[PDB]
């Protein structure tokens, strides 16, 4: 318990005006770890590093976003712009050639090529489909790409998420907060098809005479229903499968995140050990912030 | 009437109240109290009467 | 200003508003790190020391 003296030295300061020292004391609480912490830190790291590759993989149109630059550069007999480096780099446990790049994506094609018609056999849930789906994900899963493209790559699924709940949240924008639909059976309806307006006008059967004044409002109560209808046609992917990847790469960034935050303060006394050294040129607590 | 108001009772108290007074701020250790009274007075290096 | 023997001469304002600045555009570049709290923390405060 080290925050237990924070508490008799802060209530007994003499109300220092440093910053150093008051800087030093609130990192101070951490402890230092050895030959355990670095391991057990790196091995969440990766962790939530992997989880959040899972994730990209499960989404249909991240493949064809892996293939389709490197698609229009091969038109140009050669890739000699940087995404040659952002290449899929398969991992081994050097430049690009082109004896590794099309080996590559030869099963690429056959899976792309073969992964349509199953979907539609026996419906989304088919299980040689969810399979032949996880198959695909998994050759995915074999390549390391390069940070900068996957960086974009995540934004996509973070501005195609955010579009997506600005489309829910807009039902109670426009109707829960004037209209009061009980939230209670509209959870429940909402799940129920989310396609079409069979819950829409099954409101309309019962009484609900605050739902009976819905055509008014028709006209743009029904536009979020068309938006996500778009959503859900462009992205080809239902609305469930969308809100698992993103609640599983959520928790994964944030083990990830909650790692490398626990990770940094246990060497910011090697920070403050290197940066006394070079100290006086401009500052002494600016060097422990570019040291941080 | 120095004790009376003394609200000390044994060397370590007098050590952290000592670092507590030159060092406002920076929680008093075991050893940083003791290390920082000899530096006082009792440190060729840091201290000479010539 | 330059000075006759090459040399050169300013107000400590240029010294503080560059102080100010290089702060003030660390921070900015702390923000989209998503950087620990603790580390945000210093860095706002050392602005205000500024």
């Amino acid at each position: 318990a080290a925050a237990q003296v924070l508490s008799s030295v802060e209530s007994e300061i003499g109300r220092t005006t440093d910053p150093v020292r008051m800087y030093m004391r609130e990192m101070g609480t951490v402890e230092l770890l050895t030959r355990e912490g670095e391991i057990d830190i790196a091995k969440r790291i990766e962790d939530g590093i992997n989880q959040v590759q899972c994730s990209v993989a499960e989404y249909p149109e991240a493949i064809t976003y892996l293939l389709e630059q490197y698609d229009r550069v091969e038109a140009e007999e050669a890739r000699l712009s940087d995404l040659i480096t952002g290449f899929v780099d398969p991992n081994a446990e050097n430049s690009i050639d082109p004896e590794l790049a099309r080996e590559k994506f030869a099963e690429l094609r056959a899976q792309y090529v073969v992964t349509r018609d199953t979907i539609k056999a026996k419906g989304r849930s088919h299980a040689t489909a969810q399979e032949e789906i996880l198959k695909l994900s998994e050759v995915f899963k074999q390549f390391r790409l390069v940070p900068k493209q996957f960086d974009y790559l995540v934004n996509s699924m973070r501005v195609m998420m955010d579009r997506v709940r600005t489309q829910e949240r807009l039902i109670m924008k426009l109707c829960v907060e004037q209209c009061k639909m009980p939230k209670k059976n509209f959870i429940t309806l909402f799940t129920g098809n989310e396609t079409s307006d069979t819950w829409f006008n099954a409101a309309i059967a019962m009484n609900k005479p605050w739902s009976e004044k819905l055509h008014d409002v028709s006209e743009e109560v029904h536009r979020a229903l068309q938006k996500l209808q778009q959503i859900e046609e462009e992205t080809g992917l239902t609305i469930e499968q969308v809100k698992d990847i993103n609640r599983r790469m959520s928790i994964g960034e944030a083990k990830a995140r909650r790692a490398k935050k626990e990770m940094v303060e246990a060497n910011l006394r090697l920070v403050i050990s290197i940066a006394k050294k070079y100290t006086r040129g401009l500052q002494f607590l600016d060097l422990i912030q570019e040291g941080n | 009437e120095t004790l009376r108001v003394d609200p000390t009772n044994d060397r370590l108290s007098a050590l952290v109240e000592i670092y507590r007074m030159m060092r406002p701020g920076e929680p008093p250790t075991r050893e940083a109290a003791e290390s920082l009274f000899e530096n006082l007075f009792f440190s060729e290096d840091r201290y000479d009467l010539s | 200003v330059p000075l006759d023997g090459g040399r050169f001469a300013t107000s400590d304002l240029n010294d503080l508003y560059r102080r100010v600045i290089n702060r003030n555009n660390r921070l900015k570049r702390l923000l989209d790190l998503a950087a620990p709290d603790i580390i945000v923390r210093n860095e706002k405060r050392m602005l205000q020391e500024a």
